[PDB]
């Protein structure tokens, strides 16, 4: 109330295409289910490509997205787009005047959209730096509470990485 | 020699195989197929993005099989859209051993590769060690056979501070 819970590779996709794209701007979509009124669960997320106009509708392709939805149903992932993700490389997480009007666009498609905002720079070890919002209904945007949903089974594939600390 | 010596893996291959496996719902002796990503001009293969594939078999017709070629082609050029230094190396498999169209399989994805195709069994059940084992095909004293290569599981910083961040609370 409200929640958003991010899975385990929608993290560390957001993590990745944001530190990748540094030092500019990246995006992409959120994957997965609103599950009731207050909780909107993310399982997966996809890079949409770097657009000259930089983030904004505009950097919205709809041909890839719709080519990438259809690919990602043939392989047992038809979820929902539950919103976007993008970075602020440097300068923390809030939402932009365009950002609003990039959410406002969502919203419309889904009134439940929620944006997701990293910041692959001040992001660093022992701390994560992101934050969720949606627009205050009828222009202000208010910041929903992140958890990270993760299987018994994602949390033994994790503890992979640096084992002898286990 | 001058033969890869060992292969790293980045912990959201690892992750992205098992959600490929669970998503599909896959089960009893099936196994689920991609590719792999990453870079494999050096003698250590870096192993670091995947996509899951359409592939269907019965093991009870050990040679037959469909790899869908269109998706890998279509995949991949959408891949080369996000990130041109992820390129494709090879393909996964849930295992959570070789099976006995492995060698055939992999000749398909030398069309598709630059590299010696590597081969990736990722066990998503991770039963007993690492979960993966990494595989290179060659010729011996003459025909064709896998030959094994060390893994281990790196991060880069980005990876390493979502992995931190997700394994707090334990
Ligand atoms: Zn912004």
């Amino acid at each position: 109330k409200e929640t958003v819970y991010i899975s385990s590779i929608a993290l560390l996709k957001m993590l990745k295409h944001g530190r990748a794209g540094v030092p500019m701007e990246v995006m992409g979509l959120m994957l997965g289910e609103f599950v009731d009124d207050y909780t909107v669960n993310v399982v997966d997320v996809f890079a949409m490509p770097q657009s000259g106009t930089g983030v904004s509708v505009e950097a919205v392709d709809d041909v890839f997205q719709a080519k990438m939805m259809d690919m990602l149903k043939q392989t047992g992932r038809d979820q929902m787009v539950v919103g976007w993700y993008h970075s602020h490389p440097g300068f923390g997480c809030w939402l932009s005047s365009v950002d609003v009007n990039t959410q406002k666009s969502f919203e419309q498609l889904n009134s439940r959209a929620v944006a997701v905002v990293v910041d692959p720079i001040q992001s660093v070890k022992g701390k994560v730096v992101i934050d969720a919002f949606r627009l205050i209904d009828t222009r202000h945007y208010y910041s929903l509470n992140i958890d990270y949903h993760k299987t018994a089974k994602e949390t033994k594939m994790l503890m992979n990485l640096h084992k002898e600390q286990w | 020699s001058l033969q890869h010596e060992k292969v790293t893996i980045a912990p959201l291959v690892l992750l992205s195989a098992l959600d490929h496996y669970e998503r599909t719902q896959t089960k009893e002796n099936k196994r689920c197929v991609g590719v792999i990503l990453g870079d494999a001009n050096s003698s250590t293969i870096r192993v670091t993005n995947s996509f899951a594939l359409p592939f269907e078999e019965d093991e009870k017709n050990s040679d037959v099989w469909f790899l869908d070629h269109n998706y890998i082609e279509n995949m991949n050029e959408m891949c080369k859209k996000i990130n041109a230094k992820e390129k494709l190396i090879g393909w996964y498999h849930s295992g959570p051993k070789l099976r006995a169209s492995d060698l055939k399989i992999n000749e398909l994805f030398k069309k598709y590769t630059q590299n010696n195709p590597l081969l990736l069994i990722v066990d998503v059940k991770q039963q007993g060690g690492l979960p993966t084992d990494a595989y290179v095909a060659i010729e011996q004293v003459t025909e064709k056979t896998f030959l094994h290569l060390p893994c281990t599981i790196e991060a880069e910083e980005a990876e390493e501070i979502g992995v931190e961040h997700l394994l707090r609370d334990v």
